[PDB]
């Protein structure tokens, strides 16, 4: 059961790029489901402040990745993913954002890739507004964290 | 609230 937590550093000089309209587009290391298992990636995005609807958003994807063990695993990919932003703050006084969702076979998202990274992600184009980080202690240490933990 | 397939390379 592969569990990723990706910690993004530096946050407080993304989030300036996109105050400035620059576009940040960044992806999480490779990690695996398990081993044998399937290797995937995060794809984060801040929507810049004059994007079409999604302005001001952190979008999330998923992208299956050439991995080690690919021809000793069924394809397409068939899974459960849950993809978190963690909550910092303490125990009793905490609340982490956060969707879950289905792979679909059907898509291409889910396919085999062919190239070291599937272009076609699947997540959430809205998957957080950027305002919604400053009601919980989401950023501590100028990190985001970011979990992926992904069934079968 | 949905997830959605994307592409990369903006189409």
């Amino acid at each position: 059961n592969g569990i990723y937590i990706w910690k993004i550093g530096n946050f407080g000089m993304h989030l300036k790029c996109q105050e400035e309209e620059k576009p940040v587009v960044i992806h999480s290391p490779g990690f695996y489901t398990g081993k044998p298992g399937y290797k995937l990636c995060m794809r984060l995005h801040l929507q810049l402040p004059t994007a079409q609807r999604c302005a001001n958003y952190i979008s999330l994807f998923v992208h299956t990745m050439q991995g080690e063990y690919d021809s000793h695993l069924p394809w397409p990919f068939q899974g459960t993913i849950r993809l978190t932003i963690l909550d910092q703050s303490e125990a009793p006084v905490r609340q982490n954002h956060e969707e879950i969702m289905d792979a679909k076979p059907e898509l291409l998202a889910f396919q085999r890739p062919t190239i070291p990274r599937n272009p076609k992600g699947f997540g959430y184009v809205t998957f957080m507004h950027l305002e919604a980080l400053r009601q919980r202690t989401f950023i501590k240490d100028d990190t985001l964290l970011v979990r992926c933990e992904v069934s079968t | 609230s949905s997830p959605t397939e994307m592409d990369e390379n903006e189409s």
